[PDB]
């Protein structure tokens, strides 16, 4: 999944 | 067929057969077994980032991912990968790097091929289209435009920007329907070709790794991958790298000023080094993050508590591009802390020369790898969806022996290199960066992409030469030897009453336990989590302020103690209820009564340090005044459970009402509030049912000696119930958002109480739209980037909900979910016998899935004992009931209940507007609700759930 | 705390 | 016929008509003529009581006025009396006491001719029937039953039947069914008989004087009485007179240990005086009780209460018989005033030792004739059903042209009298009496009626005689001038403001006002209401207790200061309820705002004595643990309260929640209770408007001065809702009365929320089934006494009722009531438009009248305002929908919310057993069931 | 209307 | 308080 939230996802 | 290996360093704890291999084309090439799995899975990196952008065009790689979900040649349709794999329990999802891109999915028992070979053809072949590319961009649109408030985001992109502004470390990740849309074709440049030119140049080569999580066998599905990736043709692409760090010296010993929009304070102590990846034996940034950023006796951390500047502090280093490297000193501030910055980062250089005279230490090599390996060996079971990622995503950088044994494992301990990093923390190296909202008018510099204001204030030489003239000591220490380190590692046998489920086995007026043995996992660890009631925790907003501001005092007045202990592996976590307050404390099987015993003599016993509460007072208070910050869709999920409850307090009576907390009634109300009160529970994991009766018999024993507890009346033990809408109801209230400038709406469907045959209805009627709802309201008319809809269970009460947020007015969207329900309801009288009955094999897979940590199955347990229900066996029962479901069932539970003639239907609002703000049906006339308490004082409330 | 990133 | 009559004295502030006359046989008759007045009544007294029933029949007069409603010659139905009356609004009741008996009713507008030929019939000629005898004497069974295990009729037969066993005050005046029905026809003796003969030859023209209250003008009315009262017969019957006493001074200087079965401390010291009945110009003993019964500064109470041995006391006349009087004073004991009992009698000697040296006073009495001549210049006047009655029991004693100012006004002051009654009071005299729970098995005598048990000892001669050495008189002292005596009063003009009901004048987030002054009554007079609404004081049953103990202590701290007020006119109450404080100021207009203001003052700032704080902590534990005797008819209702409302705490909660009260517990409860409350209040009569802002202004001000008040925010105006019973829903709450014999009943249907249509339904069904529930459970059916049926109005939910406490088991009483509603199903459909008519009109009478006194004004005002409902005009629109109802509409409301097989069913049931689905617990049974929603306010 | 506290009223009304 | 007969 996305790491730190400072990625950016799909959905 | 160019590389197979023969067997690679596995935990005797896991029982997954694994296998490595690389293919003709350089694929790297993991493969997983599990004759026991439920969901397999798999999942590709690309070794491409965002840093391999056009210059023109910013966020190709973002929009190329974000692109690739849609369409190929060999599945022409729109959503056949995403509708595939939502007939069969299965989700897709994915995202970008800097360096790299993650593409990854889950699929149901045995459906490996059909939806392999769907997410094979996604580098095989790919075919986008106009109408895709001229309605995608939206998508990508409002994902940077929800992103354009985010402070998390607004200071990672100002640290891109103010750098070497000719390096690619200085570029846009997202893109924002301008350089997508807007500048390509205010200058003619295509999109297209550059989607099929960055495609072809980089995905297809050797980059991408690849891992599969099979079921059949370790030779069932090496074939299976051949075939599959065996096309993809290398075209020997070298990595992208760059040996220039981007601070360059004239950007250097540098000190900004940032303004942001939600109440913060921070200071960011920012070092640049060289790249430390090759030296993943020996690790010594590990090493100097933990004597950096260590709490406990003497440290760095505790002086500036101390000191009444700081609240809390991460160190670490922090990772960059594949060329170069961080390392950071992050601080957060008080109010009195911004005064004194000089001297912070002075303190900060005096325990970096303290840690520079003492010298490399072994024995904290030696206690770090022996955590390490404790911490390996004992490694829980992994979700197989996430872990594959995780494993493609760092199979680049490590050899096949060690694909899993990553930062677990050290060999050496050669302290060059810690001196080398240790020389490299110098103030010649630093940048310093303060965010205040004390800045709002002595900015002269803003950020282009997100709007942010900031300054240069270059540090003269004074400070400089003041901080690192003379630098002997604080009162600063190192850290001592750790006691909570485990060493009982044995697994307590299976006893005579041996259980599936949690049993009741003390039941007095003052507790109650609920007890089981693991019996499926076998790790010597066991959590444990308590319940304490109190009816005068949530009276009146005061009475809801103290209870936080006491536990918040609690738990920061034994940090000090129990850092040891989360850094040894025995987390817990204390915080407060709406009922009352709570207690959970999970890890290693040792030292579990050492930990509770002290949380709970410290609990009773509690006296206040003054400047702390007078500290912590303020740091929630600008907790509260900030929620006004923050997203539109956010505002609709708390303005619904606050109308839909019996009692609930505002955001605005809390502060209000903190202008009457002070320490004398915060230090009168801990012996109001352990006055009376009751204990409920559930122990799990390894242990014995003596010692569970003897655990908790000795708290509420210390609770007794020390608190002087009293038992509650059992006709005071009360929860809280749902308001019940009339039929045919049609309610909707608005609120304004002040600061996003986006809308948002929440609609709430109401059928009735928690039954075992009117669960599955809503349930099966919330997995038939989980697909189209995505499908027709986010992908074909575009109405945002935040869509769900699913089933919402407060209090017992059922209902299916709808979360959207958008630029558009929100009675369009509330429109626009009518035509998608009637659209639905259409499309389900269409639907064949086979289509229906893969819906209910996809909910009899997706509910009746085994746990496989044992923190999964505690909050499985956990989460309906406070629910007060005890139903344990309603996975079994209620999916027997899911077999048998007839196509007409679902018609009759929609007509009467959902649909927009119906007789029994309950319908509820909230529309959150912005700061300045294909056939729908007709709809009653609303009446609006202007105030929720004589909202709720015509309405009757629900009976509560009886228990099983 | 170690900064995990 | 005569002729006789003058101008009947009056206040100057009445305008009510007035003429008194004889009759050629001798009946003595008062004539009252009302143009205003809505409903009608009649009464009458004869002076012969239960003193001089026959010897071998315990108690006929009794038995006689039971059997003298049933049966009239002229109207031979048994329930024909009622049945004319209470179908046009009116209900009869009737008394026996000692020396009188009387009988009044009342009646509708116009009614009154055709009632009063009912009710000279109990007099002319009545049957006596056996068949309705044998029904009677098990009601008058039922009357003594529930009197067995009262205190204060224990007490009062003990009182009797202890002096002269030869005297005729020492007989029973109640019966069973063995002295009326088991010991006569044993000994062969004819009931019938002996009633023929004591109304006939003992019952005369003598001996009773009437009284009518008409609208119908002075001569018309005094020939209808002339017409309808000339048949009663003359018989020169004498006066059942006797000068002497029933105690014969070898009955003094006694002491009696009674035991009691609740748990209650009293003190009862008794004196034997004369007569001082013809002393009614100067009334000694009114002055002499007033000196002995007073609480306040350096008095007999302060002095005895300062040391712990009280809590309270009463002096004065308990009068007798005709022949003598006895004078008593009354003292509470706490657990240490019970063995000090010799000093405690010291003291009281030595006070009336004070009085003797002080001698006779002159100002108090100027003060106690101008306290009654202001409070007869400005007299409320009184419903017609209970004011004609009076005045017929004191026609008896006093002349034609003084019988409204008999105890009223006084003439000139008698020094002698009053030395020598006060000479009367010595300590050879005394009769002590001692009730204690303490005395237990010790006791060796048993009386013959009611079983308490007392045992006789001589006082020594030592005490006697050391309460004749009283004369160390220390701080005793006699009560000071009053200041709280009224001078002022006018009436103040109607203002512009001219509204008939009250509205809002301040709306406030920390107070809210209602105004209305009076246009009426024009007296010189105010009501005040206050609520301090506070989340605090019902949270938990250790709140309830410090609220209590706070509210009491608060109460006893006061009425050394409040006494002097209350002889004046100025009543206060201040009590604790689920939601806050209730607070009611009411009194003359001149000192409303400083008792008002020093309630207030004393409320806030406050302090607690550790002494008091204990007695008060233990009364209320005995108040606690003594309600387990009570009658079986209350514990139903108060079980049907406990599982209705939302959450309650029960008396055993209470009880076992206040060991932990402590004086550092209570000491920072107040500032909690009132640190955060919600005021809302009525207030009228006699005051301008601005005066109304004034008086809330300065209550908010010292509240918020003195104890730094902050307002509430209104998410925490909160009240309790009502549990929702399922429909087709049956539910059963037993439980099992200890101390009563006798088995009670509570029956509930549920219906629906408050609603113009809903009201009149329930209260029209409740007006045509009230009369035939009374006639056929009680006159035939013979179940128990107490028997109601009527509307039950709670937290806005309506609501039928049945309470029937009986001999029988409760299971079998419930059955009797379903074949009740099974034949009212039967002959409400089988029923005429003409009597409909009368059953619809009759309830538009009730509905719609106008309340005279000023305080039922306010009672009504506030009684709704504390509802949150606010529709002051109900009767004017609710009886004019009234007026369109229909027996067909009826049938639709019966046959589904009441009927057996109704869809719309609600059904509870209570049970409270004798000494010798279900629900099994509260809170399971109100946690899966829902809740109503609240009244939509007006 | 029971001028004394005790009572022996043919009915209770309430 | 005075008894009041």
């Amino acid at each position: 999944q996305c790491c730190t939230s400072i990625c950016s996802l799909y959905q | 067929i160019k590389r197979i290996g023969n067997h690679i360093t596995k935990s005797p704890e896991d029982k997954r057969e694994y296998r490595g291999l690389e293919l003709a084309n350089g694929i790297k090439v993991l493969l997983i077994s599990d004759p026991t799995t439920d969901k397999s899975s798999a999942a590709l990196d690309v070794h491409i980032g965002s840093l391999s952008d056009p210059p023109n065009i910013a966020g190709l790689s973002h929009f190329l991912e974000h692109m690739l979900f849609l369409g190929t040649k060999k599945y022409p349709k729109e959503n056949e990968y995403s509708q595939f794999l939502s007939e069969h329990a299965g989700s897709s999802n994915a995202f970008t790097s800097g360096e790299h891109t993650n593409y990854y999915f889950d699929v149901s028992h045995e459906h490996l091929e059909g939806a392999l070979d769907r997410f094979a053809q996604f580098f095989l072949s790919p075919l986008f289209d106009e109408s895709a590319k001229d309605r995608e961009v939206n998508a990508v649109d409002s994902e940077h435009e929800k992103n354009v408030m985010n402070d998390a985001w607004r200071l990672f992109q100002l640290e891109k920007a103010t750098g070497n502004p000719k390096h690619p470390f200085s570029k846009f990740g997202t893109g924002n329907k301008y350089t997508l849309e807007t500048r390509p074709n205010q200058e003619g440049i295509d999109v297209r070709q550059e989607l099929l030119k960055f495609h072809s140049a980089y995905y297809s080569s050797n980059l991408m790794a690849v891992v599969v999580l099979g079921r059949e066998s370790l030779d069932d599905l090496t074939n299976l991958v051949v075939k599959l990736f065996s096309e993809v043709e290398n075209k020997n692409v070298p990595l992208p790298e760059f040996p220039e760090h981007p601070f360059q010296e004239e950007h250097l010993k540098q000190l900004y000023k940032i303004v942001p929009i939600k109440d913060i304070r921070n200071l960011y102590v920012t070092f640049p080094i060289p790249d430390l990846q090759k030296y993943y034996k020996s690790n010594p940034g590990h090493y100097l993050g933990h004597l950096i950023g260590h709490e406990g006796p003497g440290s760095l951390l505790s002086e500036l508590k101390s000191k009444g500047w700081v609240n809390t502090l991460v160190g670490g280093q922090k990772e960059g591009a594949r060329g170069f490297m961080f390392f950071i000193i992050n601080v957060d501030l008080t109010e009195e802390g911004l005064l004194h910055v000089e001297d912070i980062i002075l303190h900060m250089f005096q325990y970096i020369q303290k840690l520079r005279a003492e010298g490399p230490q072994e024995w904290v090599f030696q206690e770090l790898k022996d955590l390490n390996a404790v911490a390996f060996r004992f490694k829980d079971k992994e979700r197989p969806r996430g872990y594959t990622s995780k494993i493609a995503g760092i199979l680049h950088y490590y050899p096949l022996e060690e694909v899993l044994t990553a930062e677990y494992l050290l060999e050496e301990f050669r302290p060059d290199l810690i001196e080398m990093v240790l020389d490299k923390l110098r103030p010649e190296n630093v940048r310093v960066a303060i965010v205040s909202k004390s800045f709002e008018g002595k900015t002269d510099r803003t950020e282009e992409w997100y709007g942010t204001q900031y300054k240069q204030e270059a540090i003269p030489d004074e400070v400089i030469k003041k901080w690192q003239n003379a630098d002997l000591n604080g009162k600063f220490k190192l850290p001592t030897k750790n006691e909570f380190i485990p060493t009982n590692f044995e697994i307590l046998p299976l006893e005579k009453e041996a259980t599936p489920y949690p049993a009741l086995i003390k039941d007095t007026a003052m507790s109650k336990l609920w007890f089981k043995q693991d019996d499926k996992f076998f790790l010597p660890k066991a959590n444990l989590n308590f319940e304490f009631f109190s009816p005068f925790a949530y009276v009146d907003p005061l009475h809801s302020n103290m209870a936080y501001l006491y536990l918040e005092l609690l738990k920061d007045s034994l940090n000090e103690y129990a850092y040891a202990a989360e850094l040894a592996g025995l987390s817990y976590d204390l915080q407060n209820t709406i009922y009352g307050m709570y207690l959970s404390v999970k890890g290693y099987n040792d030292k579990q009564p050492i930990l509770l015993k002290k949380i709970i003599e410290k609990m009773a016993t509690f006296e206040i340090d003054e400047k702390r509460f007078e500290i912590i007072k303020e740091a929630y208070m600008r907790s509260l005044n900030n929620f006004r910050a923050e997203q539109p869709h956010q505002h609709a999920m708390y303005y619904l459970r606050l109308l839909m409850t019996e009692v609930a307090w505002t955001k605005d009576e809390l502060k209000e009402a903190l202008d009457d907390v002070t320490l004398p009634r915060l230090k009168a109300f801990i012996p109001q509030l352990l006055s009376r009160l009751h204990i409920e529970a559930l122990l799990h994991g390894n242990i014995t049912k003596q010692a569970a009766l003897g655990i908790m018999q000795m708290v509420e024993d210390t609770l007794i000696e020390h608190a002087h507890t009293k038992p509650l009346l059992p006709s005071q033990l009360v929860r809280y119930r749902e308001v019940q809408l009339p039929d045919r109801g049609w309610f909707v209230y608005q609120q304004r958002n002040e600061v996003h400038n986006n809308s948002g709406i929440e609609i709430y469907y109401q059928t009735d109480m928690q039954s075992t045959s009117e669960n599955m209805f809503l349930e099966l009627f919330a997995q038939i739209i989980s697909e189209p709802a995505f499908n027709t309201l986010r992908t074909k008319e575009q109405l945002g980037y935040i869509v769900f809809s699913g089933p919402r269970r407060a209090n017992g009460i059922q209902g299916l909900r709808f979360i959207i947020q958008s630029e558009k007015p929100p009675h369009y969207l509330e429109s626009r979910v009518e035509a998608f329900l009637i659209t639905m309801e259409k499309s389900i009288e269409d639907m064949t016998e086979e289509a229906f009955q893969k819906h209910i094999q996809a909910l009899a897979i997706r509910r009746l899935d085994k746990p496989k940590k044992l923190s999964a199955e505690s909050a499985k347990y956990w989460g309906e004992i406070i629910s007060q229900q005890y139903n344990f066996d309603r996975d079994n029962t209620e999916v027997a009931y899911l077999k048998t479901l007839t196509k007409e069932d679902i018609i009759k539970f929609y007509k009467e209940m959902l649909a927009v003639d119906a007789p029994r239907r309950h319908k509820v609002s909230v529309h959150v507007l912005a700061r300045e703000m294909s056939q729908a049906p007709a709809l009653p006339q609303p009446e609006v609700i202007q105030n929720m308490t004589e909202f709720k004082r015509g309405l009757p409330l629900f009976p509560l759930v009886k228990p099983h | 705390f170690v900064n995990q990133h």
